[PDB]
């Protein structure tokens, strides 16, 4: 692939808890994305599994839905149980077991006591698609936000909040991940989460309008 | 930092300097008198209508009786401070309807009946300058009987057992006392603070005032229009400086802000666990058996009692400081207003 | 409250008044399903230390009283919940785990421990909310000459965290050389067996452990218990059981636009302010019913025994736990006169009371 | 110590109000010294003759 | 040499801040006030400084008492010699006796001994098994060390709260004395006072 | 005995703090009384309502 490098540009926040609040300022000890961090503009044309360190910011600007599915696992060589996420058209297929064609699966779109399966609404929903993934206490949290934009060169500036959609209770051990490249170029943004102490501003509704990265600079420490 | 401009006065064995003119300058001094009176219920704060928590709190003795006694003493002391500062005049004097006092314009400090609460222009500017807090000293529960709009701050303060009492004297009674003091001082002079109010023209009163500071009284009568113009310009300058700058009433703003944040911290102390497994008493009471829930409730009771004692001690120290400032303001009202003071910088 | 038989003239604060609720609101979920414990407490063989079958339990009414008829545990050993309050307190997701360990290994299935099962096998978390059921098992799963089906890793390179099942039959070795199965000096026994025999001491006998994790979350209303649900009332001070949170208050119409995933209503003081109805979806508001201080205005007992009562800071229509409304509450027992005197007993914002001859009575004035 | 800090975090906001009280005392001391000594607009100088 | 008290007070988490005005600036303010009250009299506190000979200022200050100004001018050498002897007695009284400045000595001593007591409070066990925290962490498991840590936290928090309350009361007392000193600087130095025993 | 010791220590500390605040108030009143003895009794005062 191609490794172009850019910046975070003041985004990567989400609602930490499913509790409503309004016109209040709240501080959460959580695992947000740092402000103005070092994200990679991956161009998938020529791909080993990237590590899963405490969370993935994963984003895509693809209009035509080239990026469809995801795989997770520890070894991902038909040796561990791993994980499989399939966005089969207007459905989601989740398998806790594996099939493991080879290292990069390339499913041809042209199992030893499986535990959990799932089916739901379609997973996907001038476009900036954002999925924050994390795995805490064996629970695979999924965040999403549809972001109409006007800039198609890098990560646009501004502020937006990511809402939770689907919660999973399984996954056990995940330390690798890889996007889907099934053919029937491409661009996916990825960032790494770290524990932070963000302070959030709520409007008259429960909408996160602004936030501060509490260890970015001493002015934000004063604001904290 | 710089201490100031360097000056070297030309001292000599036979050289003296004597002024040939004067300026009349009017300054401003702001002094706090009283703060917010609060009363705290122990049972609704520590326990919140739980019978088991009340039974475990009954073993701790009489901490809450002396907390209530301390808060009631502070609340009585605030009314005593306000009555000591303002209620010094015996009769409510009134200004005559003809507003001519030798050429001095008192129209910005005398009341007008255009508004219901009869306050002057400068009193209106001072009342609009202090951005007050929530401060539910009125019938607050009528607004919180129906949960409307969003969550307020005084309403969540009220729901946890913290109650704000209204002051004994309303704002229009304090304005009436101030108007009586102005009507005494302009008309009678210093004679109303020592017995019966004896009238005198304002030019002859100001001649007495110049004669008190070592200047012969003929200087007034030959410069009456200039002195009246200087006083009017100084009053207009104070009005413009109060209308423009909003950073002069910081002492009263701090008086509001400290009593806001103390109650905010006292409300926020309920969310802590204090070493227990939950900050909510019902979850502790429903999850565990008798002995373990008694242990958790004892931990929560100790934490909430410590926070309440810290609040009461801070209120007592702030009440002592406010009482010292109120005594200073009472002395300044007695000496500067009801007479002429020879103490320099006072 | 003054601990004396004669009170002097003045105003005294005595107690506080609170209106009591009439009835209760119980809106527990309605799940017409039950779960069988027979398929989790006496299976023919349970598991090894790493083969613990995660029987995730949801959407069924659980009866927690008939568990004592099963395999003989001494006590329903729980951590965080008492084993008689599960019939009304209800959880969000129950996970069933089962493993067979030694006699001196049950203490590591406590929240917060170190050892061999706490390091190389299924370690319970320190903040564990659930119940662990264990007993001695030299009756069924104690086949002689070594029961090698329950077999464990004695040595492990890394800590085995909670919910980190390790079914690997591979090798750990360290120190000099690659090993590839040479058992003598380097490539020691990878995953050995317990060797469960009835000739062992009672501190090393096989023990069967059943673990149930009754976790707590603010998730949507999943699996709960057999508590009989009731109907709904509104706009009065009653007790509620909306989902799991309980208390008392008055439920009014709301004007706050909740997001579709947000449910609860936690406040600055960590109390619930606006919560969602679990069945008929309307996101209402919570405000507690009427309360305030009460104060008694009296002259001296050497003058009269008449009193006036001041309910501080209420509109004077929700009075019960002469009527005059004041900015400091409302006054009961004092007649308001259109006169003005010196202040005898201070009440509130410019209102005083006194004992005057205008028949003797307690009057209130400005 | 990390474990002591994690146990101390459960005790609420006593540290913040203790720090606020000592900061108020520290500002008040400088206010006292400034309002006692700094009472002149200009720094006068004695003449060379004595 | 050895370990100082101040080094241990620093190492335990306590920091002493320097004042905003250094002693040179306080001396400059004092010398400016002295030069003003020597050259100009009381006129430098009511506006602009107006120069006047010192004998005329002394005559005005006798005339404010109730003694006419002819008493000064016919006796000026006697008042001068008496004032010289009286100000020379001050250095003799202060170079040998060291008990006059006991109030400032108490101001130093109280703020030394409060920090000494608050440092000494760190060696107490408060019902735990050891006052050293690392011995508790290295000797016990999680739950028992958490119990001992909770005991130590409660004891040290109580000690810190007692120190803060005592400092608040002493700050109120010091502020009252500073207000009295400000009034005395305003009324005695910048003018003449008719108040008895002030 | 540790529980009883903690309770009695808390009560004694509360009594000491209230006595310190009362002593500060009484000392302010005694300074005012000393000033009034120095000015009203030992002389004649020109201050109004003093
Ligand atoms: C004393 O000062 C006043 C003002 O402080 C002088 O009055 C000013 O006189 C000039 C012309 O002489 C006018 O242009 C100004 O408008 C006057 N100002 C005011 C406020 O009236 C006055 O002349 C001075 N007298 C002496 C003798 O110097
Ligand atoms: C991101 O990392 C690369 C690694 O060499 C570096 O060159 C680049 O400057 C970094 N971007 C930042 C710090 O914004
Ligand atoms: C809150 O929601 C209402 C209803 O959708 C909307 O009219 C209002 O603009 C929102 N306020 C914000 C987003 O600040
Ligand atoms: C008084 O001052 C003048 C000017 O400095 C000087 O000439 C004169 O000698 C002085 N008088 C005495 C007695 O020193
Ligand atoms: C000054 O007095 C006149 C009355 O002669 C009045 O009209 C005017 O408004 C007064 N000035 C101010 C600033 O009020
Ligand atoms: C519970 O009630 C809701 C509506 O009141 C209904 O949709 C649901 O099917 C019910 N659940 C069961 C298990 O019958
Ligand atoms: C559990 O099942 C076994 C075999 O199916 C049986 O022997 C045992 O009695 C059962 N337990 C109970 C409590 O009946
Ligand atoms: C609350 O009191 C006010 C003041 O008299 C009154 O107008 C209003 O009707 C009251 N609200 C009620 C009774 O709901």
């Amino acid at each position: 692939r191609t490794q172009s490098y850019t910046n975070s540009f003041t985004r990567g926040v989400y609602y930490p808890d499913k509790v409503f609040r309004s016109s209040v300022l709240h501080s959460t000890q959580d695992l947000f994305l740092p402000f103005f961090s070092n994200v990679t503009w991956f161009h998938a044309i020529h791909n080993p599994a990237l590590p899963f360190n405490d969370g993935v910011y994963f984003a895509s600007t693809e209009k035509s839905n080239i990026i469809r599915g995801w795989i997770f696992g520890t070894t991902l060589d038909s040796k561990t149980q791993s994980l499989l996420i399939v966005n089969n058209a207007t459905n989601v297929v989740i398998k806790v077991c594996e099939f493991q064609f080879c290292n990069d699966p390339f499913l041809d779109v042209y199992a030893n006591n499986c535990t959990f399966e799932y089916v739901s609404q379609p997973f996907l929903m001038k476009n900036l698609r954002e999925f924050v993934f994390k795995n805490i206490d064996g629970y695979f949290k999924i965040y999403s936000k549809h972001t109409p934009i006007n800039l198609e060169r890098d990560l646009p500036q501004g502020f937006s909040a990511l809402e939770p959609l689907v919660d999973l209770p399984i996954g056990i051990n995940i330390t690798r991940f890889q996007t889907l490249l099934a053919l029937h170029a491409a661009a996916y943004y990825v960032g790494y989460l770290q524990p932070r102490t963000f302070l959030l501003k709520y409007n008259e509704n429960g909408t996160i309008t602004d936030a501060v990265d509490c260890a970015l600079d001493p002015l934000s420490e004063t604001k904290c | 930092m710089s201490l100031g401009a360097e000056n070297s006065v030309a001292y000599s064995n036979n050289s003296i300097a004597i002024p040939t003119n004067f300026t009349i300058s009017v300054t401003t001094e702001i002094l706090p008198v009283s703060m917010t009176k609060t009363s705290v219920d122990c049972t609704m704060y520590i326990c919140g209508d739980s019978t088991e928590c009340s039974n475990l709190l009954l073993q701790y003795g009489s901490f809450c009786t002396q907390l209530k006694r301390a808060l009631t003493g502070i609340a009585v002391e605030q009314d005593k401070n306000t009555q000591e500062v303002f209620a010094q005049v015996k009769q409510i004097y009134k200004t005559p309807p003809i507003k001519y006092f030798g050429g001095f314009n008192f129209s910005q400090i005398l009341p007008d009946p255009s508004k219901p609460s009869k306050r002057s222009f400068i009193e209106d500017l001072l009342f609009n300058k202090v951005t007050l807090a929530d401060a539910g000293f009125i019938k607050q529960y009528g607004d919180c009987l129906g949960d409307i709009a969003a969550r307020d701050l005084i309403c969540a303060q009220k729901f946890n057992g913290l109650t704000v009492l209204p002051p004994l004297l309303t704002d229009e009674m304090i304005a009436q006392y101030t108007s009586a003091l102005l009507a005494g001082t302009i008309t009678s002079g210093w004679t109303f603070g020592a017995g019966a109010a004896l009238q005198i023209p304002f030019a002859m009163q100001m001649a007495y005032r110049f004669n008190g500071i070592g200047v012969t009284q003929n200087v007034l009568y030959e410069n009456q229009k200039l002195i009246a113009n200087q006083f009017n310009s100084a009053i207009g300058k104070i009005q413009d400086s109060l209308s423009s700058t909003a950073s002069a009433l910081g002492k009263l703003q701090d008086v509001v802000n400290h009593n806001a944040q103390a109650l905010n911290t006292l409300v926020k102390q309920l969310s802590s666990k204090f070493g227990a497994i939950s900050s909510v008493l019902n979850d502790i009471l429903s999850r565990l058996d008798k002995v373990e829930a008694e242990v958790q409730i004892d931990r929560l009771i100790t934490g909430r009692l410590q926070s309440l004692q810290t609040y009461v001690t801070q209120q007592l120290i702030r009440a002592a400081e406010i009482r010292a400032s109120a005594n200073l303001a009472a002395t300044k009202m007695s000496e500067c207003v009801l007479g002429q003071s020879k103490r320099v910088d006072f | 409250t003054l601990k004396s038989f004669t009170v002097e003239k003045g105003i005294y604060q005595t107690s506080n008044f609170r209106v009591q609720p009439t009835e209760s609101i119980v809106r527990f979920p309605n799940i017409t399903n039950l779960c069988p414990f027979h398929e989790v407490f006496n299976a023919t063989t349970f598991a090894s230390v790493y083969a613990w079958n995660r029987k995730r339990i949801s959407n069924c009414v659980a009866d927690y009283s008939v568990i004592y008829n099963f395999a003989p545990f001494f006590a329903f050993k729980c951590y965080g919940v008492s084993p008689t309050k599960l019939n009304d307190l209800c959880f969000t997701n129950v996970y069933a785990d089962s493993f067979v360990i030694r006699g001196n290994e049950v203490s590591q299935i406590a929240p917060g421990q170190t050892g061999n099962i706490a390091d190389y096998n299924y370690k319970l978390p320190d903040d564990f909310t659930g119940c662990v059921i264990a007993w001695n098992s030299n009756k069924l799963d104690s086949k002689p000459s070594g029961n090698y089906n329950y077999l464990y890793r004695l040595l492990r390179k890394s800590k085995l965290k909670p919910f980190e099942r390790d079914i690997s039959t591979e090798i750990y070795q360290a120190g000099n050389k690659p090993c590839n199965g040479v058992a003598g000096p380097n490539c020691y026994s990878p995953l050995q067996s317990y060797g469960f025999r009835p000739t062992y001491g009672v501190g090393h006998q096989p023990y069967r452990v059943v673990v149930l994790s009754f976790e707590l979350l603010h998730a949507p209303a999943t699996v709960c218990g057999p508590k009989k649900s009731t109907n709904l009332v509104k706009n009065k001070c009653v007790n509620f059981n909306f989902n799991g949170l309980t208390g008392t208050g008055v439920l009014t119409e709301s004007n706050k636009k909740f997001l579709p995933f947000q449910q609860f209503g936690r406040d600055i003081a960590d109390t619930t302010d606006a919560v969602r109805d679990p069945q008929t979806l309307e996101i209402l508001d919570i405000t507690p019913c009427s309360f305030g201080g009460v104060s008694v205005i009296t002259p001296g007992t050497n003058t009269s025994n008449q009193v006036a009562v001041l309910y501080q800071g209420v509109n004077c229509t929700e009075v019960p736990v002469n009527v005059f409304q004041t900015r400091a509450g409302c006054l009961i027992g004092a007649e308001y006169v259109n006169n003005s005197y010196e202040c005898d007993i201070p009440i509130g914002a410019g209102i005083c009371a006194s004992y005057q001859t205008q028949s003797q009575s307690i009057i209130a004035y400005t």
